[PDB]
RNA sequence: GAAGACUGGAGUGCAGAAGAGGAGAGUGGAAUUCCACGUGUAGCGGUGAAAUGCGUAGAUAUGUGGAGGAACACCAGUGGCGAAGGCGACUCUCUGGUCUGUAACUGACGCUGAGGCGCGAAAGCGUGGGGAGCAAACAGGAUUAGAUACCCUGGUAGUCCACGCCGUAAACGAUGAGUGCUAAGUGUUAGGGGGUUUCCGCCCCUUAGUGCUGCAGCUAACGCAUUAAGCACUCCGCCUGGGGAGUACGACCGCAAGGUUGAAACUCAAAGGAAUUGACGGGGGCCCGCACAAGCGGUGGAGCAUGUGGUUUAAUUCGAAGCAAC
């Protein structure tokens, strides 16, 4: 459970700081669902289009292994 | 565009005509014409050899560069003009030496922009390149076969060939035809597709109208006698009484292949259209 | 009706928030197809079975590179936005609406709305680009008594884009718009206030959406129930037994297919909604029986007795017809 971002605060996710997003990708670079990271709803959607950024920009991959 | 007419006659229900918006100037470079003379279809020997020729509005020729080799020179695109004499468009281009030239207007030219021909000439619409320096895929036009000699292959209106693949001395190629042909690699090309793709569009819509561009009328052969057509002949309407459609001169017309059958450049052409 | 006054309806200002709302211009990565070149050999594909089909001019497979079109995996959720149709890759530009708080401002400026004007899935039409997959018509191979179908192999218009038409749908919540009043319980989206608390977090109050369960009340019943199908007020659209029939005639619109408006003669004594009890299903669960399994031994094979059919005869007397006649 627990909004990782609310428990800390954070209130800008941000497509730079592609340390933090890789804990929410799978190993294959796939965003997990909201039901097993536990992150509202509200922030959620700011982290996936901070993931679809950087995938493009090539900091995460498209599909990985 | 495309312009139709309102059908106020009707000799003029049907036509349509081109609106030359892409024609800038009207007046052509007085140093680059020369004349020409109807020939009618007639021969060294004042024979008729090609029928349904000669009678049309007289016209001027006008120096085409198709060689295209002049290098490193940067060219100004100045005037976009109207050729009797083929069916693109031509665009006049002042070198900054103060050289003016004539090639086919590309679809994209435009007037202002600038042109190069070389080995360090862009990937740009207009540019000439040795066919060793284009990359695969690319679309060209005004292919030559002989180095030196100047373009020949795809030069008619909205026609296009695109790159295949490098295989050595030689080079993969697709013309408009949709045969894959093999050609040196020594020879140049212009990047792009000719400029008036609309042309095939026209409608002539009247006798005279084509009778203007020098066409006589065709006379089918089954309204010929015996002597004249192989088709001649016949009391009422008849039809095509043999095992095949004939030519005027013998030799069937549907489906029989006139290529030679020992070609020395059949090795250089992989499929066929 | 006329002249004044007010702020709660309505709107503006100020401060915040969320969103696949729209149009244009660019850009990205998986994958099917095609092309060029490495390696390799006789198969590949398809079905309930097979054939058509592709393959020794060397495929299917595999590695590298290129071309082009179309749709955007995970996120994704009785989640969100829009008046409805509808809108899911990323960035920028131009844009419409909505919600919360404040009480700064105007001071009834409001609601509904026939004729009118716009938007309106998919198919379809006109001019022109584009065409990778899919696929009406169609061709071939199957299936069957026949198969103008379902199945297999290909395949054109079409699906895509620009502009102009069309004006329809199970265009559905089968439920017109506005406003007020009438128990509760519990999820979720976007906000606001307060208690506790170093934050974190838990609880209570509240506004606007989106679901489930339920009292009064309503309903023929099913069921609806603060997102009413309850109790009331204002304006609009529509109905008056079934067929003929959304037909004919007239009119307006359309390039065309057609669209909107729209009867009568004649004929029937019914058409219809919901729920009940059976019966049935090439619907689903569970139990039983020499029903299958585990056995032992027969029949169908050969020779005869014997009953039936068939057939032959003047007669071959009649009745029995899967299980349940022989
Ligand atoms: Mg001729
Ligand atoms: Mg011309
Ligand atoms: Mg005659
Ligand atoms: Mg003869
Ligand atoms: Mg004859
Ligand atoms: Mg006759
Ligand atoms: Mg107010
Ligand atoms: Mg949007
Ligand atoms: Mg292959
Ligand atoms: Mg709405
Ligand atoms: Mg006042
Ligand atoms: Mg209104
Ligand atoms: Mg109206
Ligand atoms: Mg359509
Ligand atoms: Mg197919
Ligand atoms: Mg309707
Ligand atoms: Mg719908
Ligand atoms: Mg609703
Ligand atoms: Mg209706
Ligand atoms: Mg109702
Ligand atoms: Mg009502
Ligand atoms: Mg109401
Ligand atoms: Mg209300
Ligand atoms: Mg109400
Ligand atoms: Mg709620
Ligand atoms: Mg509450
Ligand atoms: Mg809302
Ligand atoms: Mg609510
Ligand atoms: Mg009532
Ligand atoms: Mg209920
Ligand atoms: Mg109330
Ligand atoms: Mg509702
Ligand atoms: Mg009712
Ligand atoms: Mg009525
Ligand atoms: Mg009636
Ligand atoms: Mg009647
Ligand atoms: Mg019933
Ligand atoms: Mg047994
Ligand atoms: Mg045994
Ligand atoms: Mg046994
Ligand atoms: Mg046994
Ligand atoms: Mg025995
Ligand atoms: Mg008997
Ligand atoms: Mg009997
Ligand atoms: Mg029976």
């Amino acid at each position: 459970k627990v909004c990782y971002f609310t428990s800390n605060g954070i209130t800008h996710i941000d497509y730079k700081d592609v340390e933090l997003l890789k804990k929410f990708v799978s190993e294959r670079g796939k965003i997990l669902p909201r039901r097993v990271t536990g992150t509202s709803a509200k922030y959620q959607r700011k982290l996936t289009v901070a993931i679809k950024r950087s995938r493009q920009m090539a900091l995460l991959p498209f599909v990985a292994e | 565009a495309i312009k139709k007419y309102k059908p106020t006659t009707n000799g003029r229900r049907h036509m349509t005509s081109s609106d030359f918006a892409e024609i800038t100037t009207s007046t052509p470079e007085k140093s680059l014409l020369r004349p020409l003379k109807k020939k009618a279809g007639r021969n060294n020997q004042g024979k008729l050899t090609v029928r349904h020729h000669g009678g049309g509005h007289k016209r001027q020729y006008r120096v085409i560069d198709f060689k295209r080799n002049k290098d490193g020179i940067p060219g100004r695109v100045a005037t976009i003009e109207y050729d009797p004499n083929r069916s693109a468009n031509i665009a006049l281009i002042n070198y900054a030496d103060g050289e003016k030239r004539y090639i086919i207007a590309a679809k994209g030219l435009e007037v202002g922009q600038t042109i190069y021909s070389g080995a360090e000439a862009d990937i740009k619409v207009g540019n000439a390149l040795e066919l060793k320096d284009i990359p695969v895929g690319t679309v060209i036009h005004n292919i030559e076969m002989k180095p030196g000699k100047g373009g020949q292959l795809v030069r008619s209106a909205g026609t296009s060939a695109q790159v295949l693949g490098k295989e050595g001395k030689y080079v993969l190629i697709r013309l408009n035809s949709g045969e894959v042909r093999m050609i040196l690699a020594t020879c140049r090309a212009t990047i792009g597709q000719v400029g008036n793709e609309q042309h095939e569009l026209i409608n002539i819509g009247k006798a005279g109208r084509s009778r203007w561009m020098g066409k006589r009328p065709t006379v089918r052969g089954s309204v010929m006698n015996p002597n004249d057509h192989p088709h001649g002949g016949g009391e009422g309407k008849a039809p095509i009484g043999r095992k095949s459609p004939m030519s005027p001169w013998g030799k069937p017309t549907l489906g029989y292949k006139t290529r030679k059958k020992n070609n020395n450049s059949d090795k250089f052409i992989v499929r066929r259209r």
